[PDB]
């Protein structure tokens, strides 16, 4: 997503040639010194084998020539908060004193409590007055990162489910539709403009003319200037690059405004994601741990649906036996499987492909080589030559389907830049819809994330008072324990934001309403909302602006001021006997889909000095039956299973074929022999 | 990372021996010496294929009769009972 | 079921090719096995109905990496199921250590006839319940599950349809005849499951001492009859344990399905273990479902005196810094004065 | 952190606190992601010391075993269930017969120690009781079947063939990642760790080597405290032993005359196994490594019979060394 | 673990290995002498009553 | 003894197996013999007949050998002895 | 349009009166949706009759224990629930039991005047003792479902009348069950298992007909708006 | 004993959503009658959706066509909303031509005999000077939700791009029930049932068709002997 190539930059890595390595890495330099303050993000790094070794750089953050890393201040004199914004590295840090951005100045610059919160050299927090504070923090949301000041509601999750989510709401596909989030913060749309897929006017003027390939624009003083799109580019990790334009053909656009959306751009602002209704309860053990139902609903309207765009090549180089060629003379294969492809070799554009169809028909020479006598006489029974080109076509994997956008084809005879020896390169990108499904992973901003458990038909789902059914149900176990009650409060105002509000401030304005900003007191339905990371929705503005939530269509307000509503049971018939949570929760849809994972293999390639299988999936490959595992078939006295699993199975190079002609003819199992395995141990021993 | 195209690949095996046998089969279907001839011919037990003087020397017999018993026995294993059995592994 | 697992189609038609070619090569689908090769190759209609009959009583073994200790690997019989994921059974998720983020699991295949036996009798999972360990079962039910079961044996005393002994103006107006009696109640709005009532059981073993009571020796159940001021709750709970084991009738915490498993594991064979599990599993999501178990913002309450508590222990933290400044302790005194206070606080 | 945090998760955290608390989730998370090493090293160790400890005969026949607690008494004259019984005691064959007052054999040599047995042994009023156990199975390779006693998944007598000493160690290996560290005695996996690497503990606690009252030798920063004997012959000087450390009390802190045992701690911490080997004998060393690997398991919750940790101990003190080699072939 | 130091001080003390283990029965690919592997059971001799 | 019927792989339940053999183990190497007996006996069906026999219970319409097998186990239709 | 699979219905009998009856395939998914409206139809849809109120002698205020009888009035009430009786009348007839003397009295020794037959043969309602003496007037009317005591029918007029339960169903316990079945490559119709136990006044074959019956009235009631309408014919 | 057969009267709301009332029943019977129309309603009521659209200048779905400002799989997503009622079962085919700038709405598009479109102000596209949109639409009758059917298990003829079709002209149905439950046990339930459909066949058919539906399937219970 836009989001990932922002974040892939602007981070900061603390190993490779230079820097210590994970193995040399101590735990030491994997915490959070407190002068990563403003610096360096402590909530945004990898989960994996890199805690702390791979961190990004703050909001604010700015680089000292020298190769430090400066920090804007607001620097106050006397009492008075100034604006002459001031950067420091840490060591003068260290030498001053910091406030904090959330303190009452009293719009004059002054503070109002002398006794104020305050971070002194060593990381520690005291109560200074308000005469010896010369710096304070330009804002809240200035110690994190990018990415993990996208998530409304921050400040109440858990670092760990905060760095979850920071690190999953970067793994987000572009949707097909894209749409913008209804609660979110302001980095949604400067964290879009700057990742650089959003086409920006570069200076106003008056739309000329649009399409969907280019946007003609016409400057003040003359000059035009054709904006180019790319549509459906493949991207690095095989999703689409979408760009459409967002402008009309009479439209006045200004100098930095968005012209055209990205792959997960929505009007301007990121949408790595799509709202949907969501309920919290425990329903019928398919959205048990961590799992997720969801309706059919967002498979039949495409509302979680990526487009994947692959890429194969084949080269036509050269060999010793002579040169390969891209045609259509193919050794044995019936002239059926050739309708597709095109008179001089690869396939038409548009032709659906499935696993081991044919791509490239590219034939090479094999020479001489006697053939078995049996091969002889059924090849002069039915009359049939050598044929001795020997065929390497360009086969697509197993377990892949889909249409043919683009062919883009190389060759010699154009005087193309080829590798030495290589006469014909092509390459055929390969795209499928990937739908949602079950088994791919689905999570919020909060670091909730599952495995979708069940595809439901949409009847069989619970439905409110209205007849509109929920869209996906969660599981209320995984909240308490996890402390990310932020998807809680996200599910509520987002509900306040789809349904509209309005504050009757008819006798005054209510007590919570009392500090909130102007039009904000009624807000329409589907109202775009934003809460800022540190200074967002008060608990006591939640449940005020959730108890007006003016009705639908009818007289009827469904969620009452708990945050709750009486869901009927769409299969059984009763209504459920206590309300349930419902709300409109923002949420991805991850890379772990199930078609890159599933993998299965019978017998395939082997590998090359011992002859135990392959692995990677890349080729057909297999999985490795380690140590642990020979452990656990031991203790459970599991002997013959493991004689197979390490001796028939890998490597009995005389003993695979021989069972695979017992299971094909229908006999017993042969008895294992020595690996091959043991015999290069004794080999190289010896 | 490297596969190994120099390997049984453990269908070809059990493909190629009920190749053999069911060949065998079709073979012992046919008429008696002259499925012989043919199998002396291509050599499915001599492993050579040897030619028609030497046919014509095992056997007591001239040439010409080798090569018309090769074209009658021929033209039967191109007829379909014979071929749907056999076509297949092709 | 507890010894049965989902296998993606797409998948097991790969694990099970060579079985499959030799079926379909037999029922005459193909002339060879080449053509059969190339017929599964091509997924024709009818490959996956023989596949079905390849692999019914055929187990699969389910790794998964880390394999930390024996129950990591075990013998699941396969059924083919819509999609591309592998239908784990929850039951298992405690002995795999395995929730749904998206972990992933090796199916691998055992071949020969002694395999086959070994991941049959050894290695199957309706026989390896509790632990190598401790002995505490591992295929109890868990999380989602035990709240099901809490809320459905559960007790609430000022329910709808409770009993009562008034008379004189009315009947007690709280006995039941029989269960089914009670269902049909509790189906109509007038009977709570979780009321107090007196219900007629004729084929539920009664406890130690009501069996010694009325009965005295050898007191058998499918015939009997007796009362019980039990909840509705906690006989629908107990027609799932089986007969001979005696009524429960408690609140069911954690632990006493633990020992109820334990016992039911000790004295009964195995099959009856896996089968009442099975059926443990099926209530306990059916009336977690019903539970009402949700997390709202309205949930949370806040204590109301946590504002006056704060005070009580920052005016002693104040102390402290005041005794530290003024300058009687040292750094480290008035550290850990301050973490003792707040530890109290 | 001395500040402290002072607001929940509901009512949303201020930035300091926040960061504040970033520390221990990231601490937390790298320690946790070590342990998983840790414990996985811990249980290829113990696979391969217990991989030759394998149920070979049905009974040896031996009448040797340990003894076990079973509800120890109190002042009431109440028989009080042991806190640790059910892993202690339970599911292991007795050896003796169990008497009560010359009451009668309440359990004889043969049963399994079964849930319904222990009723009956405490309604009948014994607390120690002897049982067959695999350090006193007196097999030559691999241990027998009625000193194992049951198999913890199937509930019988483990089967004539079974790798116990395989499913000890994974049982051991499984709850190294559930057990967690803490603050100068260790008392995390690595306290198991040098428990069954059999090291001398960083602290250190020398025990005592003779009875008789105490010759408190306190010295500055350290503790010399040497052991008066009770009827031995020298007083055992003991040397710099610092003083940050506490005293091990008992009956009371170790105070000047106090009467001490034959192997009593002197100090307060961890002794090492090599002088309690060398002073009490294999069956002390035995008990105390039992209890000292249980200790740390109790802490955390985990439920592990005491027959696994003690196949590992049995592999521990197979062999012996030569002092004098007589006059054949051992150096 | 120590493998070139275990190899070398075996190959000079000439020690024969017995298999007898858990683990050199894994090692080679023959059966190991636990569970189902052990003489006790595999070598039953099963006939039709 | 009032178990549900059991379904699939758990029939015959194996704690009625094991009365009849000393430990699973013995039931695995049991079962596995005589599967492997089975399985050689419909191999060798074409050609004439030799000292092999079996199946002794009649199997379902299509029937793995080992469920047979174990089947067999659980009518008391063989003996054995171990090593 | 086609229903590309006819569904079948076939049952196995296990008691006497205890059913399992499965259909197989349904279109997916219409086992639930024909399967909770079967269970709510079968129990709560076929009439019958049972005893709804009881007057008894020496019993007026203190309803504990009635003069003569081993047992108590709550017992000699869920006895005469689980009674069995048909009726042919909408009018609440009143049954007459009146033993004296000892032993037990069976539910046969209830006179029944013609019409109201007393299907359960001989169980035990009362163990009369000391020479004692039994008369109860139970209340018998027909009805459909499980009505509960009906609380102050009149203004408690007779006071002696007890308002018992009343289990007007004649089938006493319905679990549906869907499950999963196979057509061609599918693997995912629904296949319906019900099990249906009732007394012995009907069978459970007849009483699945009868609840059938009823549904398709009540659909057809449902369909009588336009009958020339397309949707899917089996 | 109650002894009245319930009725079905009809409540007109708008044009395409009303409500339907049934009274008097059993008591704990509304809710199960409700879902159990409910989930016949939302799921088998026979419908007729576009299913393949042939785009002249396209070979493929993820293409561009010159001229509109639109691509070829957001035409097809906004030609996924159209709504049309067919008569007969053949897969019949509609053409659009559009040339010139201009929004091209669902009006635009000439079906044959049988067939309509419910809403000719749908937004489809927006061309301009040098836009030309021809497109070939093939409606046919169904049920439910079918996934686009493979080009290659059709007639295989490059161009020819298959799209997800929806056989559902109900769009959105509730329910609510009013249990009187009076003291003295003449307690009915009192079924309030709502149906809102996409303009594609009125709410009284649909509701119509769903009682078929569900006499055909219950005569199968009820013919035994
Ligand atoms: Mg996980
Ligand atoms: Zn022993």
């Amino acid at each position: 997503n836009p989001l990932s190539g922002l974040t892939h930059k602007r981070r900061l890595s603390a190993l490779g040639p230079g820097g210590l390595s994970r193995e040399r890495a101590g735990l030491e330099v994997r915490d959070v010194h407190p002068s990563h303050y403003g610096r360096m993000c402590p909530i945004e790094t990898p989960e994996g084998p890199n805690i702390g070794l791979i961190g990004s750089l703050s909001v604010y953050a700015r680089v000292n020539p020298f190769g430090f890393i400066e920090t804007p201040y607001r620097k106050v004199v006397d009492g008075v908060v100034s604006d002459e914004i001031v950067y420091l590295t840490a060591d003068e840090e260290d030498r001053h004193v910091v406030a904090q951005a959330n303190s009452p100045i009293d719009a004059d610059g002054r503070f109002v409590e002398p006794r104020v919160l305050v971070r002194r050299k060593a990381g520690e927090v005291e109560y200074v007055p308000s005469s010896e504070v010369d710096y304070m923090d330009v804002s809240p949301r200035q110690m994190v990162s990018v990415a993990t000041a996208m998530i409304p509601f921050l400040e109440h999750d858990d670092a760990n489910r905060a760095l979850m989510g920071a690190n999953m709401q970067r793994q987000a596909v572009p949707l097909v539709r894209s749409e913008a989030p209804l609660v979110g913060t302001g980095m949604e749309l400067r964290a879009a403009i700057d990742a650089g897929d959003v086409v920006v006017a570069e200076e106003s003027g008056v739309i000329e003319e649009v399409s969907a390939d280019y946007i003609t624009v016409m400057h003040d003083n003359g000059t035009r200037r054709t904006y180019r799109m790319r549509k459906f580019a493949r991207s690095n990790h095989g999703t689409c690059a979408n760009q459409c334009p967002i402008v009309d053909a009479g439209d006045r656009v200004e100098a930095g405004q968005v012209i055209a959306d990205g792959p997960c751009t929505d009007d301007g602002e990121m949408a790595l994601g799509k709202n949907l209704l969501v309920a919290i309860m425990p329903w019928e053990g398919h959205n048990y741990e961590d799992a997720i139902i969801l309706s059919n609903r967002l498979v039949e309207e495409d509302v979680l649906t990526s487009i994947h765009i692959e890429e194969h090549e084949i080269d036509a180089r050269d060999t010793k036996l002579g040169a390969e060629e891209i045609t259509r003379d193919i050794p044995n294969i019936s002239d059926e499987v050739l309708a597709d492809l095109d008179e001089r070799g690869i396939v038409r554009i548009g032709a659906e492909v499935r696993d081991g169809d044919i791509l490239v028909g590219k034939v090479t020479p094999k020479g001489e080589t006697e053939l078995t006598p049996e091969e002889r006489l059924l090849r002069a029974i039915f009359g049939e030559k050598a044929r001795e080109v020997r065929d390497t076509s360009l086969k697509v994997p197993h377990g892949e389907s889909g249409k043919v956008i683009g062919i883009r084809v190389f060759s010699r005879e154009d005087e193309d830049e080829l590798p030495a020896g290589v006469n014909e390169l092509v390459r055929v990108y390969v795209a499928q819809k990937r739908k949602i499904s079950d088994g791919d992973k689905l999570a919020g901003r909060h670091g909730n994330k599952g495995v979708i458990g069940k595809i439901l038909p949409v009847e069989d789902m619970p439905f409110l008072a209205d007849g509109t059914p929920v869209d996906i149900i969660l599981n209320t176990h995984g909240v308490p324990r996890r402390m990310n009650i932020g998807q809680i409060l996200e599910t509520h105002l987002g509900w306040c934001a789809h349904s509209g509000w309005k504050v009757d401030a008819a006798k005054g304005v209510p007590d919570w309403a009392a500090r909130l900003p102007d039009e904000l007191l009624e807000a329409q339905p589907n109202a775009i909302v934003s809460t800022p990371v540190f200074d967002g929705a008060q608990e006591a503005e939640l449940q005020g602006l959730l108890s007006c939530t003016l009705p639908n269509r009818d007289g009827d307000v469904l969620v009452d001021a708990d945050g709750k509503a009486m869901l009927f049971d769409g299969r059984s018939g009763e209504p459920f006997p206590y309300p349930v949570t419902v709300g409109y929760m923002y949420i991805m849809k991850l890379h772990h889909l199930v078609d890159d994972k599933i993998h299965a293999r019978s017998t395939g390639p082997y590998s090359m000095i011992t002859q135990q299988p392959l692995g990677g999936k890349a080729q057909f490959g297999g999985q490795r039956f380690g140590e642990m595992e020979c452990w656990a078939m031991q203790a459970y006295g599991a002997a013959y299973t493991l004689q197979e699993l390490l001796t028939i199975k890998s490597d009995d190079t005389v003993g695979r074929v021989k069972v695979y002609e017992a299971i094909v003819k229908g006999e017993n199992i042969p008895e294992p022999g020595i690996p091959e395995s043991f015999k290069v141990l004794l080999k190289e021993l010896q | 990372f490297i596969e190994d195209s120099e390997a049984v690949v453990a269908v070809d095996a059990v493909s190629f021996t009920l190749l053999q046998d069911q060949l065998q089969s079709v073979l012992d279907t046919l008429s008696e010496r002259e499925a012989g001839v043919v199998r002396l011919r291509f050599g499915l037990t001599d492993g050579q294929p040897r030619t028609l003087d030497e046919i014509g020397q095992v056997y007591g017999v001239t040439r010409e009769r080798i090569r018309q018993i090769e074209s009658k026995t021929m033209s039967k294993l191109r007829h379909p009972s014979r071929s749907q059995v056999l076509r297949d592994y092709l | 079921k507890l010894h049965q697992c989902g296998l993606p189609k797409l998948m097991a038609l790969e694990l099970f090719k060579p079985f499959v070619m030799k079926r379909l090569v037999d029922l005459n689908h193909a002339q060879n096995i080449k053509s059969a090769k190339r017929m599964v190759e091509r997924q024709r209609p009818q490959v996956w109905d023989v596949l079905e009959e390849v692999i019914a009583e055929h187990p699969v073994l389910l790794n998964r990496a880390p394999t930390l200790h024996r129950l990591g690997i075990q013998a699941f019989e396969p059924m083919l199921v819509e999609g591309k994921a592998i239908q784990l059974h929850p039951l298992v998720c405690e002995a795999f250590n395995a929730d749904f983020d998206g972990d992933q699991m090796a199916v691998h295949l055992p071949l020969s006839a002694e395999a086959q036996a070994e991941a049959r009798i050894l290695m199957l999972s309706s026989n390896n319940i509790l632990s190598p360990a401790s002995g505490r079962p591992l295929a109890m039910p868990r999380l989602d599950m035990v709240t099901g079961l809490y809320y459905l044996t559960t007790e609430v005393p000022g329910d709808t349809g409770e009993y009562q002994p008034a008379s004189g103006d009315h009947p007690e107006t709280g006995v039941y005849s029989s269960p089914a009696e009670a269902i049909m109640a509790a189906d109509r709005g007038v009977l709570s499951v979780r009321a107090k009532i007196k219900v007629r059981l004729t084929q539920l073993r009664p406890p130690v001492e009501i069996e010694a009571e009325l009965f005295g020796h050898s007191g058998w159940q499918p015939g009997d009859a007796w009362m019980a001021e039990t909840t509705l709750g906690r006989v629908m709970f107990n027609e799932l344990l089986p007969l001979g084991y005696p009524f429960v009738n408690k609140q069911m915490h954690k632990k006493v399905q633990a020992a109820i498993i334990n016992d039911l594991a000790e004295r009964y064979p195995m099959i009856v273990v896996a089968q009442t599990v099975d059926k443990l599993k099926d209530a306990g999501f059916y009336w977690a479902t019903r539970s009402g178990v949700t997390v709202s913002m309205a949930d949370v309450l806040v204590p109301p005196r946590k504002k006056e508590i704060l005070d009580h222990y920052e005016e002693r933290a104040d102390k402290v810094e005041k005794q530290f400044q003024r300058g009687a302790l040292n750094h480290d005194e008035r550290n850990e004065a301050l973490v003792e206070i707040w530890k109290e606080a | 952190i001395p500040r402290p945090v002072k607001s929940s998760f509901r009512e949303g955290l201020t930035v300091l606190e926040y960061f504040i608390n970033t520390h221990g989730a990231r601490k937390g998370l790298a320690d946790t992601a070590l342990r998983t090493a840790d414990s996985g090293y811990l249980t290829r160790r113990l696979v391969d010391v217990s991989q030759d400890v394998i149920v070979r005969e049905h009974d040896c026949q031996t009448e040797r075993g340990i003894v076990v607690e079973l509800a120890e008494r109190a002042p009431d004259g109440t028989l009080i269930r042991d806190p640790y019984i059910e892993t202690s005691a339970y599911a292991r064959t007795l050896g003796t017969d169990a008497v009560d007052e010359a009451g009668n054999v309440i359990v004889e040599r043969g049963q399994d120690l079964g849930d319904p047995e222990i009723d009956a042994l405490l309604a009948a009023g014994i607390t120690q009781v002897k049982v067959r156990s695999v350090l006193t199975c007196a097999t030559s390779t691999g241990v027998c079947a009625t000193c194992y006693g049951r198999s913890m998944a199937t509930g019988k007598l483990v089967d004539i063939g079974e790798a116990v000493g395989i499913v000890a160690a994974q049982s051991i290996g499984e709850p190294g990642t559930q057990l967690t560290m803490r603050t100068d005695i260790t008392g995390g996996l690595p306290r198991v760790q040098e428990l069954f690497e059999a090291r001398v503990p960083r602290g250190k606690a020398p025990i005592a080597d003779v009875t008789g009252r105490v010759r408190l030798e306190d010295g500055e920063r350290f503790y010399k405290i040497t052991i008066v004997p009770d009827d031995g012959g020298e007083e055992v000087v003991y040397d710099k032993i610092s003083k940050r450390q506490r005293l091990r009390v008992f009956k009371r802190v170790l105070s000047d005359g106090d009467h001490v045992e034959v192997g009593q701690q002197l100090m307060e911490g961890s002794a090492d196994p090599h002088e309690v080997l060398r002073v009490q004998g294999p069956r002390e060393v035995q008990i105390h490594l039992v209890r000292e690997v249980q200790e740390v398991y109790r802490a955390q919750g985990v439920s592990i019979h005491d027959k696994h940790i003690e196949v590992i101990v049995r592999q521990m003190l197979r062999r012996v060394t030569i002092i004098d080699s007589g006059s054949t072939e051992f150096l | 673990q120590e493998t070139t130091r275990v190899l070398t001080d075996a190959a000079i003390n000439c020690r024969s290995d017995k298999l007898n283990g858990l683990k050199e029965n894994v090692i080679i690919g023959k059966l190991i002498p636990a569970g189902t592997g052990i003489n006790r059971y595999r070598n039953i001799a099963v006939q039709p009553t | 003894g009032g178990y549900d019927t059991p379904l699939g792989i758990t029939n015959p339940p194996i704690d009625e197996l094991l009365d009849r053999v000393s430990s699973k183990y013995a039931l695995v190497i049991y079962a596995a013999k005589r599967a492997r007996q089975i399985n050689d006996y419909y191999n060798q069906l074409g050609e004439g007949i030799l000292e092999y026999v079996g199946p002794l219970v009649e199997p379902g319409l299509q029937e793995k050998p080992l469920s047979i097998a174990l089947r067999e186990i659980h009518a008391d239709l063989l003996e054995h002895t171990e090593g | 349009m086609l229903i590309s699979q006819r569904p079948t219905l076939s049952e196995d009998v296990l008691t006497d009166n205890r059913s399992q009856f499965v259909i197989e395939p349904l279109e997916p998914g219409f086992g639930y949706t024909l399967g909770n409206s079967l269970r709510r139809t079968l129990l709560s849809s076929i009439p019958g009759a049972a005893v709804t109120s009881i007057r008894i002698d020496g019993v007026l205020h203190e309803f504990t224990t009635v003069p003569g009888v081993k047992e108590d009035v709550t017992e000699i009430i869920l006895n005469l629930k689980s009674l069995v009786v048909s009726s042919e009348e909408d009018e609440p007839v009143t049954m007459y039991l009146r033993k004296q003397g000892p032993g037990e009295v069976t539910a046969g020794d209830i006179v029944p005047p013609a019409g109201v037959t007393v299907h359960n043969p001989g169980m035990h309602i009362a163990t009369l003792n000391d020479k004692g003496k039994l008369e109860v007037e139970l209340v018998v009317e027909r009805g459909r479902g499980y009505v509960p005591a009906v609380q102050n029918r009149a203004s408690g007029a007779e006071i002696g009348r007890i308002p018992v339960d009343s289990i007007y169903s004649p089938v006493l316990k319905v679990t549906y069950k869907v499950d999963a079945t196979r057509v061609e490559q599918r693997t995912d119709f629904d296949k319906l298992i019900l099990d249906v136990e009732t007394k012995n006044s009907i069978s459970p074959r007849d009483a699945l007909a009868s609840a059938g019956k009823t549904l398709v009235e009540l659909f057809g009631l449902a369909r009588e708006l336009n009958v020339e309408a397309e949707g899917i014919e089996i």
